[PDB]
């Protein structure tokens, strides 16, 4: 679902 | 063994330590706060080393709670109110009326009074606030034992930072460990808050459903 | 008369979307459930002749119970059971597991039961369906009145349509109007369950605080 | 109004002439009483079992005080008129949490109800409809009370040719407001229990009632 | 000693054993409450405020401590083993899994006590942030009393777990949401339900 | 119910 989340780290 | 060394996660703290300058208010400091969620995390030792299937979990459950302990720890510094990140510093009248009148309460009693009563710091902030981010209970992880291991650590590090500080009390630790308990509830609350308000006004369901494009009455 | 709202047209409606771990399912088919709705209310007449963005707000508003209608008159040939568009059908049991029971149980006693039990048909259903559409009750409606009076226009025909087919009913049309309130019903009570197994969501809830 | 007659009601009808939600509260026990008087005067009502019969005031209980409070707020502009002899407004409601449940009711059910003129023997005709309500639960005879429903409306439909000849689509009018009412009912019921689960250590009133005084026994 | 958990200890075994329950679980706490070393020293007014306001995380602290016999179960003070196909068919799924996952297997995992359980109880009970208290601050000092005493014993008894008093302590924040989750679940079956709900209101 | 019943 929320994967923008594996973006910043 | 100060593995996990205070001093690093002090360090940590103030690294988003916030430049100088409704629930809606409050509904833009999280996201924007990613940011300063994101970067916090990343600097606490041995964390990144999760594997990142895991080290997401964290992220999102720790996260209402992280955020709360921060504006709370905020506001020690304020008398009758709370500041976000946001800047913006918000009053007992409009968040009564707001509705989260009752959330804010509990916030001022439970949460920042205890935290200034004590004189809580950033290094003891920080501390605690790792502490939630490890969280074993958490759902989904390939090494949960191996957070467990890693949260123990950190506490470890954390009773004896309060040793040397503080010598003349020592029960600091059972106390600031004690303030997770409200810290955990009053994060339980605020999504109880949340839902209801989603719930009880129009076109709830929009969200569930989940992003808007009947403009396509045109295909 | 008919003319300002024809049923025969209301009808035409309905028949053009009939379908050609139940709370799975039911997700799994909203982008069909999309087509469905908007499909079917092109085909309501002067639906189309509102602002875009007045559609908007009814569809998304009775976006619930116009489903909820649907699936309960299909369910009628089906026995003590739920037919859904997917076209799986549920039960008691199989519902109770799921912790909806307590509204798989009304949607038949309040619903799918007394509908069976008028034989209520296509064009009454699409009638009942069209003046849900039309609720001027509907917040930010450009200007509500287009719609209360295009309400107003389904029950007068759907009035004297009761009358030529039933004579003997005068009882008809009132008793329609009527389960309106039991479909409104339902409808909050599923989203109350909707949200409670969000909130009580097991794993990681607020997942859903996207931007 | 063959078997039920209309004018019965209106005498039924007629029979009852700081934070507003401890308004409702504290005050609510004396319309416990508002409520049977006006239950004990419809027609058939009296007459069905006793089993049967309270369980269509508990279930009626939510919408019928709102119905009426709706209809009195009529008289005014912008608020909301309790039993009580108490006046709320928006501003006020809107600050004990309330607030959206009282637009709606505004803007939902008083101001339709009256942009329609709705009158008394309106007012009393929908509230017996909502009375008999045969969607209520273990009724032992149900198939009962759905009868004594048409009975009601068929009078209101006749009542409303009268009054108001010109317009047709009145009766049908009327009836598409018990929806708005069934919605506004349980919505409150979620403010209620909100405040309940919010507020306080609340296992209390579940917890039947407090006793522990002799805690130390 | 100010507070002993011997004294604590005493209370647990003094009380060892669809609810129309708790007219016991009322005698249990109370009785267990009592000989908690001081709080019937308070002003009686603030010992039902305590009672009251930690009643759902005492019980639940209670049924978990005994479920650890118990294979992938929860034994309730009735004595009756709940499972998960009970359970989860029974609309609990939710908070069952997470009893045991979150508080039960920890127990397990850890062979918690009965005078460590007791004194977790009791820090539970003797809570300051109870609201209406006469005086919040005598309550801090009993519960600042019993983790004291609780530090100590894990010492003496547990030298090679240095780490325990806090892992001890850490189970609190589970037991808490627990509590909360349960009483969501309690509000949602009574709205959700049967008939007409607000029945409820005792007048 | 009980209560209710006193009519
Ligand atoms: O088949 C059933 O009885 C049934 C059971 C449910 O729980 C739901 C539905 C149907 C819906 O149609 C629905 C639609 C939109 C949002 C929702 O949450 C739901 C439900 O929850
Ligand atoms: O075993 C379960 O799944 C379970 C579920 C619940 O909702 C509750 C309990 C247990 C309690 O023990 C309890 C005790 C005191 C007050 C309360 O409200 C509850 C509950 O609500």
């Amino acid at each position: 679902t929320n994967m923008g989340l594996e973006a910043i780290i | 063994n100060e593995d996990m060394p205070v001093e690093r996660i002090l360090e940590a703290e103030l690294a988003v330590e916030p430049k100088t300058e409704p629930v809606t208010n409050i509904c833009q400091a999280a996201d924007k706060q990613l940011f300063t969620l994101v970067e916090w995390a990343k600097r606490i030792p041995h964390f990144s080393e999760l594997p990142l299937d895991d080290q997401v979990i964290l992220l999102r459950a720790g996260w209402n709670e992280l955020l709360i302990a921060s504006f709370s720890h905020r506001s020690i510094a304020v008398k009758d109110g709370i500041l976000l990140a946001t800047g913006l510093h918000v009053h007992r009248n409009s968040a009564h009326s707001a509705g989260v009148g009752a959330i804010f309460d509990r916030v001022l009693t439970e949460l920042v009074s205890k935290m200034r009563d004590m004189q809580m710091d950033k290094t003891e902030l920080g501390c605690l606030r790792a502490i939630v981010l490890f969280n074993p209970d958490s759902k989904g992880l390939s090494n949960p034992a191996e957070v467990e291991a890693l949260r123990e650590k950190v506490y470890a590090s954390l009773e004896a930072y309060c040793k040397h500080k503080y010598p003349e009390q020592p029960g600091r630790f059972a106390k600031l460990l004690l303030r997770l308990p409200a810290l955990r509830s009053i994060g339980l609350k605020c999504l109880e808050h949340l839902f209801f308000f989603k719930l009880i006004g129009d076109t709830p369901i929009d969200t569930f459903l989940m992003e808007m494009l009947e403009a396509p009455h045109q295909m």
